[PDB]
């Protein structure tokens, strides 16, 4: 099994405390489109982001808080969480049901699809 | 059945019936659109699915046009590039130059699709037109001038809502979209009118000028306000929750959340416990560290044993959060383990899963052909739920029956009245519904966990089986029992083997109160001994933190990986989205510290562990977004059998009768701000 | 300016400053937004 | 505005609470504080009355203002309001 | 198409370079895996990574392929593959001027034979790819860290390697030294998601 | 001493047949002898059916149920119901 | 898979003890011309913490590449590539010790 833990220089913390997810991101509900939902992509657990005191500026001491590695099949994104050694959590790819619509079910005759506005 | 057609020459097989648009996106192809919606009824006048078929003479409406056995789909020709062009042309000729100052800016469907299939300047040298505003409401905010009239709210409205309000008004170029009379679009699902419209025309007026798409951070989560476990996106930026979007699950929620799961994430930044407090000399709650407050816990706990210590479990607390506190009463040898939302313990209990789980399932109200509501409001209860109920009678004619006061389900269903005694009498078969359950092949029984709440819970649960024992007799798998809850912890508290109901701590009152976030104020000072230790765990003060002596601040849903088990038994996780403000911790790691500064150090200490832990107690609680299928009803039934109740001739009243008391339930809610608007607004 | 003078707008400084670092006046920066979270403010009464 | 620990109040409303200790950083030095709030200036522009029913506003130059934009009049209540400039435009009534 | 916007396309050398790929292909069979010319006149040889050594000293010796200069020689990290590293090599024909492309793979452990001994110039441009990938080159006459910090730890330009690094730099007036520490940032890279949800090329169109 | 008994069961593992028939035939009967004594009925999901017992100060003690039958389950539990 | 150096983990552990050796024998030099303030003990307590971080690894592909950049670090220290700052990262002393103890992180912060 591949272990090259020992060679990313990785330091200890953040190979064993974090929490990588596995999953297909899902689609911005207020766009139709589908483009960004079509590659896996892998992304650590979200960590402290506090306050800088002189601006207000969101700091952070978390430096895989940026990283989202895109990957083409889940099999792939499993076997680099296991290279690094980070406990993956993968989530199952959802897609959308075939779903059966007729544009002449809105004017039914003795059904509840008929629409009363076009 | 499955004919043959070509989408860019490249063979497909579709079923018949099936549009040019589905057609296409077999085979990765998405057509542009505006009009077209997957959940919607066709509309057909938007005119952007226009595509080519080959050897045809005229573009036909991808969303519309159902495919004919041998069709070529040319989606890339020089026809279909030019009708998208024209049609692009057109509906940007009157468009407002609004970008800059539109909160739809950067995830416009009308920009990208612009970029995408458009041209790349305007030969419109004419004057634009400017629409008035229509109020609608004070959560959707519409400036309808960019309104593309798309009609995807009206039919939205008219269909998965009931509120038949939207529409046009006018003809030609003056068409104008929304009510005719200035009034508000009063719905529990409103606010994803602001979702399905392409154009920034419907607003979020909460989330209004507040940030960017492309800045914002996605994390996907699971919604706590009701029972049914919504699947979400908490939007953040810079370590802050700006909106909560849905996310897809075609079995729980397809793509819409309730208006108070969109719009409650406010209440996430008022009234926040952030630091531990204790109680002074004067009486008063003042700051602490943690070693204090702990240390005064563990005490506590170290001093009484047995029944003289009890906790009880709140409604948006998460599975290990309910195991640590469990195991740690245990190690004091105690089972006062509460919940707020009362179940019949007679009987079965909370012994067999599919005692009191929606053993149908949501996705499963699809394929009933009679649906019997038993004492219950689910268009405010679990809006989803309903939502699904209206889309299986819209789309399958499901009968419903209502036994209760005549609440609007927005749907037409029949009122067989408010008694618990025609449950008797539909059992006894003297009800005429009784040969109507006979009928139905598929028949669904729901039950309302509010309904339970009455002192007569019990005999309502006995008669509500015994009518699924009749059918079940009389007429494959499919579930006949099922049980609506209305609080998200109040499924994986019953897998935890909580006692579901504060009776026995009335019954046995005790001096360790350990309230873990239980705002429902089921339980008073009035009611346990005049000096008894409360020890309240939360993140929102609202009800049970000003009757406590020792404050740990929690996490919220929103601030913590946690498992929450919906009202059909599915178990699903949160992820961190923001961490807890000031020294709020996860609640697992505080009752964990806890137990180690007391002694009785619990055998876990990362997540992970918890949830093994969790396994250990109950494997359903770590196989997410999996319903298990367990019937064990026969024995149910059997064991309620034994212990006769009487029915109480007091009417079956669900707690919330209109829109009014849909909005505040849980801390979260009454903290929100926009949650009091918005009583405001339907109340006067 | 003599010749051309630059326009006239209210909100335009009728007194010009060097650079005041270093000085009493000069700039010290800080946040422009208000508090995030409100804190749960304890009741005064006692039980 | 003053803040009551003697602050001068932005116009975002910001101002050091005196239980804060960042106030600190104003001691031997000064708050930087825009004495032009634009809430106040814009409001106290009048509101042009046009025959038409719907105007179009560029912010005034063409090309140095923003990108034009149609107002509708018909609302007798309110006034319609540039997105922005913010300027008010009233049809006479 | 045609009109000013386009970029004019020039067949012919789309020809020759086919021709010459194909040329490539059929002398060096055992190594080349695959051959593409771009629709910008580039020509790419896909070649397996022990044919490194013997397809570049082809390439710079043949009297048909005079590529006497090493234009460039980088690794692409794609975490996506077996072998995610991808190892470039960009050559220059003074003789009849054009340019090939040479690409081959390796993991994080198996080493790639070095073409010092082909080119001169390949040794630098070696140190940086294990400098900043982590590719082992074997036969090298001196590998170590070229662009990197002394003591550094870690291969920067890989995929998964964080933007803002794990360690940070200052002064500390007790030690009198500069002492590294974990990053700590007063602001955060914030991270934009930009790519719009509607596809953009449909020549690129992967299939479902 | 004791305070909860929990079953886990797999839907339809074969090694998990015996403590089915018992849940179908003597749980009933199980709970009528002991009205208070929650006997918790979870499910697994490819993985040994077990039986735990928490007694009292949090002590709890499984007993493996791969490949048994309905008699054996009672047997176990018995012992675990009187000691 | 096509090995590095060794074909066996014996093979690789020969190179280990190698570079073992060469380091052993060059912390008294380190101490002498970098100047340092440590002992020759510490230095050589501090190798030997090094080595054994990568004691868990079993791949001598890894083994080998560990020594390789084992190798690159000595010759920095032996040519003084490396400055004292660089030498002196190993033994952490700027960094506040981090309590490993669950009550403890509890009231340190949210780390996990
Ligand atoms: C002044 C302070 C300087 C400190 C710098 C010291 C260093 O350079 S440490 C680099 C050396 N790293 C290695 O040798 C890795 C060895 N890899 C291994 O797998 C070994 O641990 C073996 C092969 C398992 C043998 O080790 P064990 O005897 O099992 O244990
Ligand atoms: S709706 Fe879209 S295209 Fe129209 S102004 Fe807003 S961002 Fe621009
Ligand atoms: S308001 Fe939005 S959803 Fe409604 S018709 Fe206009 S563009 Fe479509
Ligand atoms: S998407 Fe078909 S006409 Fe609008």
């Amino acid at each position: 099994k591949l272990d090259i833990t020992t060679l990313t220089g990785v330091p200890e913390e953040h190979i064993k405390t974090r929490k990588v997810r596995i999953f297909v991101p899902a689609r911005n509900n207020m766009q139709s489109g589908v483009n960004n939902t079509k590659k896996w992509k892998m992304e650590f657990d979200t960590r402290e982001r506090w306050e800088n005191p002189l601006m207000g500026w969101s700091s952070t001491a978390d430096p895989l808080s940026n990283l989202v590695l895109t990957f083409s099949t889940k099999e792939d994104a499993v076997a680099f969480a296991e290279k690094n050694g980070w406990s993956f959590d993968v989530e199952e790819r959802k897609v959308p049901k075939p779903k059966s619509k007729s544009y002449g079910a809105n004017f039914s005759w003795n059904k509840r699809t008929r629409v009363s506005t076009k | 059945n499955l004919i043959e057609v070509f989408v860019d020459g490249q063979s497909v097989m579709v079923e018949p019936g099936t549009t040019v648009l589905q057609a296409c996106e077999k085979v990765g192809m998405q057509i542009p659109r505006f009009c077209y919606h997957e959940r919607l009824s066709v509309a057909g006048n938007c005119r952007m699915c226009l595509v080519e078929i080959e050897k045809a003479p005229k573009v036909v409406a991808a969303c519309a046009m159902p495919v004919m056995k041998g069709w070529n789909i040319l989606t890339n020709s020089e026809k279909s590039k030019k009708a998208r062009e024209g049609v692009m042309e057109f509906l940007l000729a009157n468009h407002p130059l609004d970008c800059p100052i539109c909160d739809q800016g950067g995830e416009c469907d009308l920009q990208d699709q612009s970029m995408m299939f458009g041209s790349d300047r305007s030969r419109f040298l004419e004057g634009k037109r400017a629409v008035e505003d229509k109020n609608i409401g004070p959560l959707v905010k519409t400036i309808m001038t960019r309104c593309i009239q798309c009609t995807r709210c009206i039919r939205f409205a008219s269909e998965i809502a009931g509120v038949d309000d939207l529409g046009t008004t006018g003809r030609g170029n003056d068409m104008q979209v929304g009510t005719y009379i200035e009034k508000m679009f009063m719905s529990e699902l409103s606010g994803n009118i602001i979702d399905i419209c392409p154009v920034g025309a419907l607003t979020s007026k909460p989330y209004a000028f507040t940030a960017r798409p492309w800045e914002t951070r996605k994390t996907e989560s699971i919604d706590v306000m009701d029972a049914v476990g919504s699947n979400i996106v908490v939007s953040t930026r810079t370590g802050e929750v700006m909106r909560i979007l849905p996310r897809m699950h075609e079995d729980i929620n397809e793509e819409w959340i309730s208006d108070k799961t969109r719009f409650a994430y406010d209440g996430l930044k008022r009234q926040r416990l952030t630091q531990p407090m204790i109680r002074n000399e004067k009486g008063l709650l003042t700051y602490t560290t943690w070693e204090d407050a702990l240390s005064r816990v563990a005490g506590m706990l170290q001093s009484f044993q047995g029944n003289d210590v009890a906790a009880i479990a709140g409604g948006l607390v998460d599975a290990e959060a309910l195991v640590a506190l469990k195991d740690l009463l245990n190690r004091v040898d105690s089972d006062s383990l509460c919940t707020e939302e009362v179940f019949p313990t007679a009987g079965a209990g909370t012994d067999l899963r599919s005692n009191y789980l929606l053993n149908t399932t949501i996705a499963g109200v699809e394929e009933a052909d009679v649906i019997l509501l038993v004492g219950t409001n689910p268009r405010f209860e679990a809006p989803l739920f309903n939502a699904r109920i209206r889309k299986s009678w819209l789309h399958n004619d499901l009968k419903v029956a209502l036994i209760g006061s005549p609440v609007d389900l927005t749907y037409r269903y029949d009122h067989l009245g408010d008694s618990p005694k025609i449950l008797q009498d539909i059992a006894s078969g003297n009800h005429p519904f009784s040969q109507i359950l006979k009928e139905a092949k598929k028949p669904m029984v729901v039950l309302g966990s509010s309904a339970l709440q009455r002192s007569d819970g019990t005999a309502i649960l006995a008669a509500v089986s015994n009518i699924a024992q009749n059918i079940r007799l009389s007429s494959g798998d499919w579930k006949v029992m099922n049980i609506l809850h209305r609080i998200a912890s109040q499924v994986a508290a019953l897998d935890l083997g909580y006692k579901p109901g504060v009776e026995a701590i009335r019954k046995n009152p005790p001096k360790v109160l350990f309230l873990l976030g239980a705002d429902g104020g089921c339980i008073t000072r009035q009611d346990l001994p005049k000096d008894c230790f409360i020890i309240y765990q939360g993140h929102h003060g609202d009800v049970g933190a000003p009757m406590a002596d020792v404050i740990l601040p929690g996490a919220a849903y929103t601030e913590k990986s946690a498992t929450y088990v919906n009202t059909e038994g599915r178990a699903q996780q949160t992820k961190v989205a923001v961490t807890p403000p000031g020294l709020a911790r996860e609640d697992w790691k505080i009752i964990r510290a806890l137990s180690e500064i007391a002694g009785m150090t619990l055998p876990y200490d990362t997540l992970d562990q918890v949830r093994s832990r969790l396994e250990e107690v109950s494997p359903n609680l770590v196989r997410y977004d999996d319903v298990e299928g367990a019937n064990y009803f026969q024995q149910a039934n059997e064991l309620s059998k034994l212990v006769n109740q009487q029915l109480l001739a007091d009417p079956l009243v669900p707690p919330q009768l209109t829109i009014k008391d849909f909005y505040m339930t849980d801390s979260i809610s009454r903290a929100s701000q926009t949650m009091a608007k918005c009583v405001k607004a339907v109340t006067e | 300016p003599t010749t051309k003078p630059p326009t006239a707008r209210k909100y335009i400084w009728t007194n010009h400053k060097f650079n005041v670092s270093g000085t009493p006046q000069q700039y010290v920066p800080y946040s422009t937004t208000r508090k995030k979270i409100q804190e749960w403010v304890p009741p005064s009464t006692p039980y | 505005r003053t803040s009551p620990t003697g602050e001068k109040v932005t116009h975002t409303g910001q101002a050091y609470d005196d239980g804060d200790y960042r106030r600190v950083r104003f001691s031997d030095r000064q708050k930087e504080v825009n004495e032009n709030f634009a809430i106040d200036l814009i409001a106290e522009q009048p509101v042009s009355e046009v025959g038409s029913r719907v105007i179009s506003c560029d912010g005034g130059g063409g090309a140095l203002g923003h990108p034009r934009v149609y107002i509708n009049l018909d609302k007798e209540t309110k006034t319609g309001t540039c997105g922005y400039c913010g300027l008010q435009f009233r049809q006479p009534h | 198409d045609t009109r000013p916007t386009i970029r004019p396309r020039n067949d012919v050398v789309h020809k020759q370079l086919s021709a010459f790929g194909q040329y490539v292909a059929e002398i060096l069979p055992k190594y080349v895996q695959q051959v593409q010319v771009s629709c910008f006149n580039e020509l790419e040889i896909f070649i397996h990574p022990d044919g490194v050594i013997p397809v570049l000293t082809f390439l710079r010796d043949h009297t048909n392929a005079q590529f006497k200069s090493l234009a460039d020689l980088t690794a692409v990290d794609v975490p996506t593959r077996q072998n995610r590293f991808e190892i470039v090599y960009n050559l220059l024909s003074l003789r009849f001027n054009s340019r090939i492309r040479v690409k081959t793979y390796t993991d994080e452990l198996t080493p790639i034979e070095s073409s010092v001994t082909v080119y001169k110039a390949a040794n630098w441009y070696e140190r940086e790819i294990w400098d900043m990938f982590g590719v082992f080159f074997a036969n090298h006459p001196d590998l170590r860290r070229i662009l990197t910090d002394y003591g550094f730890e870690g291969h920067p330009f890989r995929k998964d390697f964080p933007l803002s690094g794990y360690v940070e730099l200052r002064y500390d007036d007790e030690v009198k030294r500069v002492v590294a520490e974990p990053v700590e940032l007063a602001q955060e890279f914030r991270k934009f998601d930009l790519n719009s949800p509607w596809e953009a090329f449909p020549a690129y169109r992967q299939p479902p | 001493g004791l305070r909860e008994i929990r079953i886990h069961l797999c839907q339809r593992s074969p090694g998990s047949q015996g403590v089915r028939d018992f849940i179908e035939k003597r749980y009933v009967e199980l709970k009528k002898a002991n009205p208070d004594l929650p006997i918790l009925i979870r499910e697994c999901s490819d993985v040994q059916p077990k039986l735990w017992a928490r007694y009292a100060f949090g002590q709890e003690k499984n007993v493996s149920l791969n490949n048994f039958s309905a008699d054996q389950v009672t047997r176990t539990l018995e012992n675990v119901l009187s000691g | 898979v096509k090995p590095i150096f060794s074909r066996d983990m014996n093979e690789a552990k020969r190179r280990v003890r190698e570079l073992y050796r060469a380091w052993y024998r060059e912390v008294p030099n380190t101490v002498h011309l970098f100047q340092l303030d440590i002992s020759v003990k510490q230095g050589r307590d501090k190798v030997r913490e090094m080595f054994m971080k990568n004691a868990h690894v079993t791949d001598p592909r890894v083994v080998d590449l560990l020594v390789i950049k084992g190798k690159m670090e000595l010759e920095e220290t032996i040519n003084v590539w490396k400055q004292r700052t660089h030498i002196m990262r190993f033994f952490h002393e700027t960094e506040a010790p981090r309590p490993t103890d669950f009550l403890s992180k509890f009231y340190v912060g949210h780390d996990p």
